[PDB]
RNA sequence: GGAGGUUGGCUUAGAAGCAGCCACCCUUUAAAGAAAGCGUAAUAGCUCACUAGUCGAGUCGGCCUGCGCGGAAGAUGUAAC
RNA sequence: UGUCGGCUCAUCACAUCCUGGGGCUGAAGCCGGUCCCAAGGGUAUGGCUGUUCGCCAUUUAAAGUGGUACGCGAGCUGGG
């Protein structure tokens, strides 16, 4: 996980989620584009 | 995508006019050839006579209004594989059994000799 | 609103009871599909079943596909038995199913018992198989995802185990 | 399994990187196909030639007679092309030459109709300097 | 389905649409860039862009603006109505 | 309104040094790096120098960073 003020997609595989009240990112091809906050 | 300008009104024409001209058709569900096997009966429209082609569906539909294949209307559904046969009347269904014997494609709908509904 | 507005198309020896927002689905092979629906929905009876939203609240058009999904998985389960495909890869990696206690030997120093819950049955066809088999998709899909908790998949041998569809990330040390 | 093999001679595995690949062909099995790979098979230079399992290991040869740039190396002579294009020429011919050897070239490895390989031919050649006007 | 000229050339042992620099054609058609991504030592191999059928009514993005969300860690005790 | 350092006795924060729970890794394993959660309890002895610090020697799971009149002389000392 990446803890970022500015979390954004990195490839065409990661979704923009809200997810209790925090922005996501979770991508199904890179684990290392999954990010919080932001 | 085919606008309705460029294209998707012109392409529906050539093949009504290309359709009275021809004697036999030959409609086959190809899908899931090799380019290289089509490529390989695309060698032989020019050898035989035909007018193979692939046009959509609904284009195909409003362009027997010409009245050359009208009984091909309840069959329009599904891939086309249309052959149109204008030179040596027929001739095509016969490579047809040639194209479906190497392959288990080409379950070829119908043919329309005339007017026939297959 | 695609999905609320799909009916549900019902099959043909199934029981369908609704005493107000309240439901209960019979069927072959399980019975008793109890469920609840939010007041802001309606469940209304015919030659199958339909959804519609009372209000016109936003919240309200998300719960009618959630009714719609809920309701066709009740219908099935009582008709097919959902399933689920657990396998493990590893040399050593075993499991035995003896009735309601499942075995597995995942390399730790003790065997695990795992203890499924009442309803679904648990099955063995090989020692690398797992067939979790129930009637209600929650609790067939919750006991599968336990199982697969006690060693998930790992990226360099693959080892542990896995669903059938799933798809595991490999890699292998560099140099 | 797309492949090489030097006209004469396979004997020499590095020369094709023969053994490991798609398919487990035998190195000295293509040394007998080679004896028919002469004169009219590119002798001298590494014509491509594709290879296939019939059910272990096959011997199954292909036949490329001259690629574009192997023609229009033989048709014109000269010993590279251009490393920056539209800036150095090296010289053509007529569109003359394209003609009998598309014809040799095409045979059944091209779909091309009528004049449809002058293109073709002249494609590879396009962006290798030596402008042609007639 | 998603191709052949075509391991584009230069160099590189070789670097083959995917080591770096020049511009980036044409046949078949329903489609295809001398090729967008992960890839091989280099090949090979999964895609993608584009198109055919399928299901049958909406769908896609930008601009102006009101109110909100994250960014937001301190010391005696809630303690920034 | 007595100003450095030492002794004695502390109390709080968390921007966590150890122990506890996790994600990513250019994470094979044993070791690590970085970020997230967590303040319950722990968290050296000496040689030199008035020293706080610092450098050395040998330990430890670890030898945290700060606030409290740079905590504390109507509690001690008096080297600066
Ligand atoms: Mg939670
Ligand atoms: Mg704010
Ligand atoms: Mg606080
Ligand atoms: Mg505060
Ligand atoms: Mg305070
Ligand atoms: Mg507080
Ligand atoms: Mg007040
Ligand atoms: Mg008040
Ligand atoms: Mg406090
Ligand atoms: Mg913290
Ligand atoms: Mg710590
Ligand atoms: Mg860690
Ligand atoms: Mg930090
Ligand atoms: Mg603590
Ligand atoms: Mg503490
Ligand atoms: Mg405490
Ligand atoms: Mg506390
Ligand atoms: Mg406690
Ligand atoms: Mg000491
Ligand atoms: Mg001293
Ligand atoms: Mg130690
Ligand atoms: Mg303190
Ligand atoms: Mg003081
Ligand atoms: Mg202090
Ligand atoms: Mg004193
Ligand atoms: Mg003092
Ligand atoms: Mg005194
Ligand atoms: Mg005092
Ligand atoms: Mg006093
Ligand atoms: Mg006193
Ligand atoms: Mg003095
Ligand atoms: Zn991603």
């Amino acid at each position: 996980m990446k803890v970022r003020a500015s979390v954004k997609k990195l490839c065409r595989n990661c979704k923009i989620i809200r997810r209790d009240g925090i922005v996501r990112v979770i991508c199904s091809a890179e684990p290392r584009h999954k990010q919080r906050q932001g | 995508m085919a606008i309705k300008l460029e294209d998707k009104k012109a392409i529906v024409a050539e093949v009504n006019e290309a359709a009275k001209a021809a004697l036999s058709a030959v409609v086959a569900d190809a899908r899931g050839v090799t380019v290289g096997a089509m490529t390989g009966l695309r060698k032989e429209a020019r050898e035989a006579g035909v007018y193979v082609k692939v046009v959509r569906n609904t284009l195909l539909k409003r362009a027997v209004e010409g009245t050359q294949f009208d009984v091909l209307n309840d069959v329009f559904k599904g891939p086309t594989l249309i052959a149109f046969s204008n030179e040596h009347p027929g001739a095509a269904a016969r490579i047809f059994r040639e194209f479906a014997k190497g392959q288990d494609k080409f379950e070829i709908k119908a043919a329309a000799f005339e007017g026939q509904f297959l | 609103s695609r999905v609320a507005k799909n009916p549900v198309k019902l099959p043909a020896g199934v029981e369908i009871k609704l005493a107000g927002q309240q439901l209960s689905i019979k069927g072959a092979k399980g019975a008793l599909e109890l469920k609840v629906h939010p007041s802001v929905e309606v469940i209304q009876d015919s030659g199958e079943l339909r959804f519609a939203a009372r209000n016109g609240d936003q919240q309200t058009r998300a719960m009618a596909g959630t009714t719609r999904a809920l309701v066709n998985n009740m219908v099935v389960g009582v008709s097919q038995g959902f399933e689920r495909k657990l396998q493990l890869v590893g040399v050593g990696y075993k499991a035995q199913a003896k009735g309601q206690v499942l075995s597995l030997s995942l390399g730790f120093s003790h065997p695990v018992d795992y203890e499924l819950p009442a309803g679904i049955v648990a099955e063995t066809p090989s020692q690398t198989d797992i067939l979790i088999k129930g009637i209600d998709k929650q609790l067939v899909g919750q006991v599968a995802a336990e199982i697969r908790d006690f060693r998930p998949p790992e990226p360099y041998k693959g080892k542990g185990v896995r669903y059938a569809d799933e798809v595991v990330r490999r890699k292998e040390a560099k140099k | 399994i797309k492949l090489q093999v030097k006209a004469g001679q396979a004997n020499p595995s590095p020369p094709v990187g023969p053994a490991l690949g798609q398919h487990g062909v035998n190195i000295m099995e293509f040394c007998k196909a080679f004896n028919a790979k002469t004169q009219g098979q590119e002798p001298g230079l590494p014509t491509p030639v594709i290879i296939t399992v019939y059910s272990d290991r096959s011997f199954t040869f292909e036949t490329k007679s001259t690629p574009a740039a192997v023609l229009l190396k033989k048709a014109a002579g000269i010993t590279s092309g251009s490393a920056r294009p539209n800036s150095q020429k090296v010289g053509t011919v007529t569109r003359a030459q394209l003609e009998e050897i598309a014809k040799t070239k095409q045979a059944d490895l091209t779909a091309a109709d009528l004049d449809a390989a002058v293109r073709t031919i002249a494609g590879s050649a396009r962006s290798m300097g030596l402008n042609v006007e007639g």
